[PDB]
RNA sequence: AGGAGGUGAGGUUUU
RNA sequence: GCUUACCACUUUGUGAUUCAUGACUGGGGUGAAGUCGUAACAAGGUAACCGUAGGGGAACCUGCGGUUGGAUCACCUCCUU
RNA sequence: CCGCAGAAGAAGCACCGGCUAACUCCGUGCCAGCAGCCGCGGUAAUACGGAGGGUGCAAGCGUUAAUCGGAAUUACUGGGCGUAAAGCGCACGCAGGCGGUUUGUUAAGUCAGAUGUGAAAUCCCCGGGCUCAACCUGGGAACUGCAUCUGAUACUGGCAAGCUUGAGUCUCGUAGAGGGGGGUAGAAUUCCAGGUGUAGCGGUGAAAUGCGUAGAGAUCUGGAGGAAUACCGGUGGCGAAGGCGGCCCCCUGGACGAAGACUGACGCUCAGGUGCGAAAGCGUGGGGAGCAAACAGGAUUAGAUACCCUGGUAGUCCACGCCGUAAACGAUGUCGACUUGGAGGUUGUGCCCUUGAGGCGUGGCUUCCGGAGCUAACGCGUUAAGUCGACCGCCUGGGGAGUACGGCCGCAAGGUUAAAACUCAAAUGAAUUGACGGGGGCCCGCACAAGCGGUGGAGCAUGUGGUUUAAUUCGAUGCAACGCGA
RNA sequence: AGCUAGUAGGUGGGGUAACGGCUCACCUAGGCGACGAUCCCUAGCUGGUCUGAGAGGAUGACCAGCCACACUGGAACUGAGACACGGUCCAGACUCCUACGGGAGGCAGCAGUGGGGAAUAUUGCACAAUGGGCGCAAGCCUGAUGCAGCCAUGCCGCGUGU
């Protein structure tokens, strides 16, 4: 606290690691899941969860959950993860843009369509 | 040790204050002696009084408006171990004008009002309201 | 084994049979393998003699890339006469709620080795409801500000 | 309360 | 045209740093409370903790130094408060 | 710009439990599923999927990616280090930082005035033109900066002079387990030799291992050997810390008290660096009475590697070195000044009728309570955790981790510096109520203790669990279910 | 935590459009460094931009100034002005052509194609205006520039009606 402390060895600022080291400044990333499975999640969510482990483009394999009821996701699928990070699952720090490439829209859902890649339909 | 008698004399009269001394009493100086004469322009004591030769000692005595101090805030600005200088017109005012800064400058020691009178300025001593 | 983790920590199996089940093509061949999903399968009553319930297909990248193979589809339990009523009168007015627990092998037929498991009952929340409703007294009480 | 007068621990760790 | 010196690239020999890999091996975290014992939280039923040495299938145990971040006080008798 | 038919040719996204603006139904029933957090969803979901209806933005709405803000959460403005993370174990000291009082002189830091400059562009202000705007543009200010010329001398500083008020020396004493070496005394324990002497000794909550008619244990004589010094001895003293405990001698350090004389800021704090540094351990050579890691035997327990017992080596002891780690604590770094107090222990000193051990006090060390003040409180409180100054070190959520690697030191065990990846959304500290304690104190109970008579042993009846069938309808499950509903 | 001996300086020559170890011969053995020398990683810098009341933090999108670069590397010439962005020589990789005697090439210019990516443009028109270079000048050309195409990528405005 001293100044001529300060003036010996300036106060640092500590670094921050981000939440999302694999996308290394990137909106998103491309890669296609190496397994699709289903992980058995934390004590009091009992609910069941699906996940990928997916290997990126920058050689990092990557574990991303997959939203929605019903998935259009399998193995060797060109996959799109954009980030985001599940308190409910450990380990577990990224999300599935469903439909790019090799996924479709939740089956008989009619609502949040931009959030979950269906479009409008006409009636 | 004795590294700065300013600031013992801040604390010997912040002390004074909060005991309800009537007169604090300390070894003397030019610095001192023009530090209580700028106090007593403004009025925050009664009056400093300076005897011996040998030994010069200056006694200041405190003014009691009520049974609340008169100088409720005192602190130490240019302390040995961080100099002060504002600009000329760059100087603080404590409590927007209620209280003194106290200055020196290079006519002399003075208030922040005064060195702005005067167009000058200084290292500021203390803050004092 | 399969041995259902759930049913094991909770409401340990009392009674099970051997049985198999029916299925199609799409969510058999994997069965083989031992990939599956059968963690508190929910058999509830079905006329078909309590058709199988609650477990999905397993996740095995046998998928047409459009789905896994059948997010529902039809499983069907096997007793000739012996427990449709009956299994009914149970889950009535005993509290034995009956779900599969593995599935066993006789190397060609995954058998249904569902388990006749008690009903547990839930945790005492008497005090997260309290707590809802304080909450939502707070959000109600917020009315004399201006 | 200044100094010395003594018990009573193999007899139950888990949920 | 010949030649000398200065390089640049290449090659050789020997070093330094970094990355990936490597049969195997060590420790850590999460999940099940599955197995085994109960070491700590009360005087936790041997008060623990810190330093250090040794031992055990492990929580730990024992040997020596230090702390209260421990408990009754005095199962009786005294005399000072 | 003028004419041409007709609204005729042109709206979506997100959200609706609190943060935040928005409520109802249907179905699933810790399942399917939403989510940034809190957190939902175990038959009735305003939270999940759908529907209806509302709200927020709108040719744009949501997710994700990066910076800052809120984060005072790297804090210079603007944090803290006794118990939450944080005072090095202690001391010396260099570079370095700061620095008591007075005079003169220098213009270095600092202040004032003036100049040039800070490209243009861009922010901003006054205006203008594109249907206003977006956009463009004129002028102005600003760009806090930089260098130069001249003044100011209060402060910091360079130079020259001084002073004691700080800091040291000298004179005279005081107290002290301060340190090292060399002798020396006694008690006690062990062992050996000698005498008496018999069936036991030793030990535990209880037993046994262990020793013993060869003569133990027990009691008297002599001798050998090692460690520590009963009482005085004490919240007493000394030392920087660790630590220091019979007595004497030798060498020697440090502290305080009395004024006096002397130097005169010579001072304070320190990175690196140096030295000291409990105990344990390591190497060399001795020594070993008791104690006892490890180990052996006997107990206990369902098992005991341990608390119970008998042995028992290293070590504990000495001399020279290595190790440099402790809850090395006052969990409170060193130094200087100020601030009410009340009771104390020890020392020196003036002093008073020393009338007596007492009276008026004053300085050095230390203990408790306690005012203001401070702190989250507990509590610190003149020996501050209060008021301030000078300097150094340390802390930035927990685990991983004071861990690996790297460097250095050490014979070794190891010590110093010292992370990341990953994981969790808490970890922690103070304090209140209840509960609990094989915690304490006090008072009660066919509860304990004292008596009397019952069940489990026999026969019969009633209900229940298991089995069986067509049902053995069903309800209840310690006290508080079982001749219960009935 | 040490580095450096053409390294620090001087004496003279040479060299440079000019100073200078820039270089040569000799002599002196210093110079730099705890204000971080040497070494490793990263990085175009600035005016500015974003976020902030402020000090601060992040960054260098558009535009402007400066620096460096033109397949990698080395070297020189012309020219006042380069070690040369659509001049020259050479070593290496790659590609292409050849009659197999032998030659050409460097889109980090405009476009455009292959690959990468979460992801980003037309192989347009014109010197019409400004500017650029050449020339008596008319006049040449300019992928600078201006306009045109696509994209809601960002800002602004209007409309779906009363
Ligand atoms: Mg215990
Ligand atoms: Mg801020
Ligand atoms: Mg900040
Ligand atoms: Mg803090
Ligand atoms: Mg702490
Ligand atoms: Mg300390
Ligand atoms: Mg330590
Ligand atoms: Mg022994
Ligand atoms: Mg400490
Ligand atoms: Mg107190
Ligand atoms: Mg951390
Ligand atoms: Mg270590
Ligand atoms: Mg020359
Ligand atoms: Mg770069
Ligand atoms: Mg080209």
């Amino acid at each position: 606290a001293t100044v001529n402390q300060l003036v010996r060895k300036p106060r640092a600022r500590k670094v921050a690691k981000s939440n999302v080291p694999a996308l290394e400044a990137c909106p998103q990333k491309r890669g296609v899941c190496t397994r699709v499975y289903t992980t058995t999640p934390k004590k009091p969510n009992s609910a069941l969860r699906k996940v990928c482990r997916v290997r990126l483009t920058n050689g990092f394999e990557v574990t991303s959950y997959i939203g929605g009821e019903g998935h259009n996701l399998q193995e060797h699928s060109v996959i799109l993860i954009r980030g985001g990070r599940v308190k409910d699952l450990p380990g577990v720090r990224y999300h599935t843009v469903r439909g790019a490439l090799d996924c479709s829209g939740v089956k008989d859902r009619k609502q949040a369509r931009s959030k979950y890649g269906v479009k409008r339909p006409k009636a | 040790s004795m590294q700065d008698p300013i600031a013992d004399m801040l604390t010997r009269i912040r002390n004074g204050q909060a005991a309800n001394k009537a007169a604090v009493t300390m070894p003397s100086s030019k610095l001192k002696v023009a530090i209580a004469n700028v106090l007593k322009e403004e009025g925050f004591i009664e009056d400093f009084k300076v005897e011996g030769d040998t030994k010069p000692e200056l006694e200041l005595t405190l003014k009691y408006f009520q049974g609340k101090a008169v100088v409720e805030s005192i602190q130490r600005v240019s302390r040995p171990g961080l100099r002060i200088y504002k600009r000329k017109d760059e100087l603080p005012k404590v409590m927007a004008g209620l209280g003194i800064a106290v200055v020196s400058t290079s006519k002399g020691v003075m208030t922040d009002r005064a060195a702005r009178q005067a167009g000058l300025g200084g290292e500021i001593i203390c803050y004092v309201a | 084994i399969a041995l259902n983790k759930r049913a094991r920590h909770e409401y340990f199996i009392e009674e099970e049979f051997e049985a198999g089940l029916a299925l199609q093509g799409w969510e058999v061949k994997s069965l083989r393998a031992g990939k599956a999903n059968i963690s508190d399968s929910y058999v509830l009553l079905r006329d078909g003699e309590a058709f199988l319930f609650g477990a999905n297909i397993t996740p095995m990248a046998v998928a047409s890339t459009h789905v896994v193979c059948d997010p529902t589809r039809t499983r069907k339990l096997l007793l000739n006469q012996r427990e449709l009523d009956s299994l009914y009168g149970r889950v009535n007015r005993e509290g034995y709620t009956v779900v599969a627990l593995s599935l066993y092998w006789k190397n060609a037929w995954c058998k249904v080795k569902i388990g006749v498991a008690k009903g547990k009952k839930q945790h005492d929340k008497r005090s997260d409801i309290k707590e809802r409703e304080w909450q939502v007294d707070k959000a109600r009480i917020m009315k004399n500000a201006h």
